[PDB]
DNA sequence: TTTTTTTTTTTTTTTTTTTTTTTTT
């Protein structure tokens, strides 16, 4: 049970063995995952906050649950979450979402995804 | 759909005429709505800036922009701040190169 | 004849003139489709360096034939894509010896460059950073016995030996030999009468402040005819074997790092801290969860004292050890935190110092915050997760009433240096390309 | 075609195994 650094593209290319199962990326279970991206839109609901998020490789929705005014459009963020499917759509269900520390983290993150992919793959 | 937006340096401009790219650099000069940027590449790039941009008071910047058909000019769509008032450009160069080598992760 | 830099898969008629700078031991294996042997050699000329490898029958044919620092005509071998995971060189290509391969030794050494040395004096080593290549010369003082240990990392026996090296700096440092070079060490001539030993490409470990270890690619010479060695020979024989020396220290781990970097899967797979002797390690991990209940305990208000206190009969806080009571308790952390990386998830415990930076608040400050709303208190904890650290840890056995659990303790947690963690990853990646 | 860079070492502080984002689009 793991925390996989991934690009939105990998999220989008992850296979779901049809029915409604666990996702699979590079022949490995894709549960919890993390990535860095730029907020492009913010939609606020009673139940959740939905962000449209994009990292130069693809775009995805991440919704985090209420039970964030620092976060705004056009801002880098670290996303921690679980990959989920509803009705043929993929989105991240997130608990934690933080304004990126410095830009070097964005760079560090791409490498971490490469490195991870390389290690599951050889 | 969202087309991937390559992270590029100045030498890759030729490969994306008419396409939207993403580029990082240290601000050299700002002359009206034109920005002069130094890339990890060590090459400089002319960026045409949106009316609302306070780039002047920032050190490193990330531009999402469309490459213009003359050489290495640029119509800024969006712009992202960094440094202080400490981006590592060598790190950046390497990420550019490495990202180019893994299109399964960074592209279509 | 071709320069080394000239070699490619696209040309098949070639011969190189090169000197062997280093040579591997003979490696054996087994698995599923295979099980065999190989060795490799590094080669140098005016144009550059290249790795060559022989498999199975090529070992029998060439292993005896090729000797370090000697110069050879090599011909009619395959140029292959380099496997950089197994090499220190930057070359895009490497050479594989086939059965048609011609090797004949040369009488001219003048065309071919000789291994250059950039020596670091033993006293200067503390300025070189760990896990880095370095060159060292000095007098051999003595050497350890050969020890055989199954590395928890691999799970295959290893021959090991330690040498004590000394220079004009009056400081001594330990250096580990591995494998066949380790065993055969006293075979070499003049080894007992205080020889000079010269090392090329040696790993700097921080075990005992600074210590040394060899790589596959590393090289040592015994009394080379080099101006530096005559200086030491002259020096040692005149007043060197007269004065006393310094150990460096800050049994056997010369060249090792007191807490090698590991992944969570490695830590568990290697059963670290499952035997009596504690283990130490570093892990880059992300805080995923902090346990709310029992985050902190009420502690003794005595200077220097931290024992847990309890309410007495006059509703004061009583300490046993210091046998007294205070109106106000001190609050100290007993942090229980779940951290994850790409290989797994693991529980860590932290104490007052390290847990404070993990929350950005002393345990007292947290307590007060909880007294105003649970919401702002869980925000603080919720805010503390999704953050990345280098964790320095020990792993030990605790004995909870007969039963026995391993625990992982944080001794230091530093926030990740993204730039530098980045360059590490670059290096790591380039090895797959 | 084919395989890896190896080891080693200490606090004072509660209880003993923890719940990670919970349901809408
Ligand atoms: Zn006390």
């Amino acid at each position: 049970n793991t925390l996989r650094p991934v690009t939105i593209r990998q999220i989008l290319n992850a296979e779901q063995p049809h029915p409604d199962a666990e996702f699979i990326l590079d022949g490995a279970e894709l549960g919890q995952l993390t990535f860095v991206a730029v907020v492009r839109n913010i939609s606020r609901n009673a139940t959740n906050v939905a962000y449209s998020v994009e990292d130069g490789t693809g775009q995805i929705e991440v919704r985090q649950w209420l039970d964030a005014s620092e976060i705004r459009n056009n801002v880098y963020v670290r996303v921690l979450g679980t990959l989920k499917s509803f009705q043929n759509r993929r989105s991240i269900s997130s608990g934690h979402m933080r304004p990126v520390i410095d830009y070097n983290e964005v760079m560090f993150h791409r490498l971490e995804a490469v490195h991870a992919h390389l290690q599951v793959t050889r | 759909m969202e087309k991937p937006t390559p992270l590029i340096n100045s030498s890759m401009l030729g490969q994306y005429v008419g396409q939207t790219v993403r580029i990082v650099g240290k601000v050299h000069k700002v002359t009206g709505n034109t920005l002069l940027m130094q890339t990890s590449d060590l090459g400089n790039v002319e960026i045409a800036m949106t009316p609302d941009s306070d780039v002047s008071s920032s050190t490193f910047v990330e531009v999402t922009g469309k490459v213009s058909d003359a050489g290495s000019s640029f119509q800024a769509n969006q712009i992202r701040e960094f440094t202080t008032v400490d981006v590592d450009l060598t790190l950046v160069e390497n990420v550019v190169q490495i990202s180019a080598a893994f299109p399964n992760l960074f592209s279509d | 004849i071709y320069p080394i830099e000239g070699l490619s898969p696209y040309q098949n008629r070639w011969t190189i003139k090169a000197r062997v700078t280093s040579k591997s031991d003979i490696r054996h294996w087994s698995n599923q489709r295979g099980e065999g042997k190989l060795f490799s050699v590094n080669l140098l000329d005016d144009s550059g360096e290249i790795k060559a490898t022989g498999f199975n029958d090529a070992v029998d044919r060439f292993y005896p034939l090729l000797q370090e620092n000697h110069v050879y005509l090599i011909s009619k071998a395959r140029v292959n894509i380099a496997k950089k995971q197994f090499s220190n060189l930057q070359n895009e290509y490497e050479i594989t010896f086939e059965n048609s391969t011609e090797i004949e030794e040369c009488t001219d050494a003048t065309d071919v460059p000789e291994v250059k040395y950039e020596f670091v004096r033993i006293n200067e080593l503390e300025s070189v950073e760990a896990n880095q290549q370095c060159d060292v010369i000095g007098i051999l003082d003595s050497y350890g016995e050969l020890s055989e240990i199954v590395s928890k990392a691999s799970q295959r026996p290893v021959q090991k030996r330690e040498l004590t090296l000394v220079d004009q700096g009056n400081r001594s440092v330990k250096l580990t030999l591995w494998g066949k070079t380790a065993e055969t060490f006293p075979t070499n001539a003049g080894v007992d009468e205080k020889p000079v030993l010269a090392f090329k490409g040696v790993k700097v470990g921080d075990f005992g402040g600074r210590s040394l270890s060899m790589f596959s690619s590393s090289t040592m010479l015994i009394n080379p005819d080099i101006t530096e060695s005559h200086v030491l020979r002259g020096w040692y024989d005149n007043d060197g074997a007269h004065a006393q020396f310094q150990p460096y220290t800050n049994g056997g781990g010369a060249g090792a790092n007191m807490a090698e970097r590991r992944t969570i899967v490695q830590v568990k797979d290697e059963n670290l801290g499952m035997s009596e002797k504690p283990d130490y390690f570093n892990v880059r991990a992300t805080v995923v969860y902090i346990k709310q209940e029992n985050l902190y305990y009420t502690a003794c208000a005595s200077e220097g004292c931290n024992k847990k206190v309890n309410l007495d009969h006059e509703n004061n806080w009583r300490c046993e050890k210091c046998d007294r009571s205070y109106a106000t308790p001190e609050y100290r952390y007993i942090l229980s935190t779940n951290v994850a990386d790409a290989t797994g998830q693991m529980w860590l415990s932290g104490f007052n110092e390290d847990a404070t930076q993990l929350i950005g608040m002393s345990a007292g400050e947290l307590h007060k915050l909880r007294e105003e709303s649970e919401s702002e208190f869980s925000a603080a904890l919720h805010r503390a997760a999704n953050r990345m650290y280098m964790f320095n840890c020990r792993a030990k056995m605790d004995t909870f009433n007969d039963t026995a659990r391993v625990r992982y303790t944080i001794s230091r947690a530093a926030p990740v240096d993204f730039a530098k963690a980045g360059m590490e990853l670059v290096d790591a990646i380039r090895a797959y390309m």
